[PDB]
């Protein structure tokens, strides 16, 4: 199992958000800490990236266009399931010192998405998803999402994709295995209109947030301005499966 | 820009 040695070698270990819990929870602070996570979570996005077989057959500009495209997936995806596999889904495991429960979600203001990403997490269960179906469905989220009209080199970009999928269908080879990459697509699809809910929240508060003083750190407030708005305008779209 | 920064840190 090749593949899977190497996606588990690579795989990020455990990221704190660098929250107070001795302070009672307020918006700020909850959003100082998702930024602050957000963020760290991105640094460690970029190591596992490059180093992920053929990524660097992609053209540079799409390399840096597809972890940006990609991270809030790829953070919703992996928080749902550490979601799973360390608390059963009961809360929201973003962080070993940062675990929301229904007040902290409600708190947040994103009470609706927090709850499509429990319900992510109690799919984990339901499919009884393994760690190595985890590891391969994470990293073809990588490569589900694109400008509609392309890539600067489309073709290196679609032959990857193809690996991807063809390593999926390998570990569940290894009949019930269609019935099973349909449950497991559909649980891919699913990732992106959550993804979506989380831009669009917060791309609304970088924008009032000269009232809301919501001091933006750097890093966000570029991918928020520069980046977010191609997903939200419709020019970046997910690769689903499934039609909508 | 801070992402392309952050990119090309990354060995
Ligand atoms: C509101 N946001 C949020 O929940 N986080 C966030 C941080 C860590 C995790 C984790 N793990 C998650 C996640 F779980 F939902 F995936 C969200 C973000 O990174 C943030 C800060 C954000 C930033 C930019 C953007 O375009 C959309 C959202």
């Amino acid at each position: 199992p090749i593949f899977l040695n190497v996606l588990e070698a690579i795989e990020p270990g455990v990221v704190c958000a660098g929250h107070d819990n001795n302070q009672p929870d307020s918006f700020a602070a909850l959003l100082s800490s998702l930024n602050e996570l957000g963020e760290r979570q991105l640094v460690h996005v970029v190591k596992w990236a490059k180093a992920l077989p053929g990524f660097r057959n992609l053209h540079v500009d799409d390399q840096m266009a597809v972890i940006q495209y990609s991270w809030m997936g790829l953070m919703v995806f992996a928080m749902g399931w550490r979601s799973f596999t360390n608390v059963n889904s009961r809360m929201l495991y973003f962080a070993p010192d940062l675990v929301f429960n229904e007040y902290r979600m409600h708190k947040s203001r994103m009470y609706s998405q927090c709850v499509r990403m429990r319900h992510l997490s109690q799919e984990f269960g339901w499919l009884q998803i393994t760690p190595q179906e985890f590891l391969c469905m994470k990293a073809l989220l990588l490569f589900s999402i694109i400008p509609v009209d392309g890539l600067k080199n489309q073709k290196f970009f679609d032959e990857l994709r193809m690996n991807y999928i063809k390593e999926l269908d390998r570990i569940i080879a290894c009949t019930s295995c269609s019935r099973r990459f349909y449950q497991l697509t559909k649980l891919l699809d699913s990732v992106q209109p959550i993804a979506r809910e989380l831009h669009q929240f917060t791309f609304d508060l970088l924008i009032k947030s000269h009232m809301v003083s919501v001091d933006f750190p750097e890093m966000m407030a570029e991918i928020i301005s520069v980046q977010v708005p191609k997903i939200l305008s419709g020019k970046v779209k997910p690769i689903y499966f499934h039609t909508q | 820009g801070a992402f392309q920064n952050l990119f090309q840190s990354v060995r």
